[PDB]
């Protein structure tokens, strides 16, 4: 999933000197990571996440039906712990608890 | 000359793969690239003026040995 843009960063160490090389792999990196700038943007500039392939960090999870009625009521669990953060798919810079 | 004077053109048909770094039917390279077996059949003379040609070759191999050995393992940026 998220895990090749950990691949490409372990990948371009050894290449940070050569110049070809780092070029071809900090274009690759630049348009791979071009899909979770879309999801970043949209959920930092209206707060809705879309792409349903759980890809995301924040991770919005749906109320089961079962518990519908439950949640309603008691809204701020819903707003507390139906979001999370993804820590697998996290990169170095977002590995900050304040960010 | 030709009747008096025996030893194996030919000799440039197979050299511009020994140049390259790779074998050859009469050249062949022993003890991981660091020498080079001048055959029989090849005189005093053209030997010890391929000796200097040779030079290239071995050398050459050398530092594509190194090349391709140290590609992308090396972690410093200035080598």
């Amino acid at each position: 999933g998220g895990l090749l843009l950990q691949v490409i960063q372990e990948r371009m160490v050894y290449y940070k000197g050569d110049p070809t090389s780092l070029d071809f792999l900090t274009q690759l990196f630049d348009i791979v990571s071009s899909d979770y700038i879309g999801m970043l943007n949209q959920w930092l500039l209206e707060g809705v996440i879309n792409d349903p392939f759980d890809e995301f960090m924040i991770r919005e999870k749906r109320v089961p039906d079962s518990f519908m009625e439950i949640f309603q009521s008691k809204s701020e669990y819903y707003w507390n712990e139906l979001f999370l953060i993804k820590i697998d798919g996290l990169l170095n810079q977002f590995q900050n608890s304040t960010i | 000359i030709e009747p008096y004077y025996d030893t194996l053109q030919t000799i440039l048909t197979y050299l511009p793969y020994t140049m390259l770094g790779s074998d050859s039917k009469i050249f062949t390279f022993s003890n991981n690239y660091t020498r080079l077996e001048i055959p029989k059949d090849i005189n005093n003379s053209f030997s010890s003026l391929l000796r200097e040609v040779f030079e290239f070759a071995i050398l050459y191999k050398q530092l594509a040995i190194v090349v391709d050995r140290y590609k992308g393992t090396l972690v410093s940026a200035i080598k």
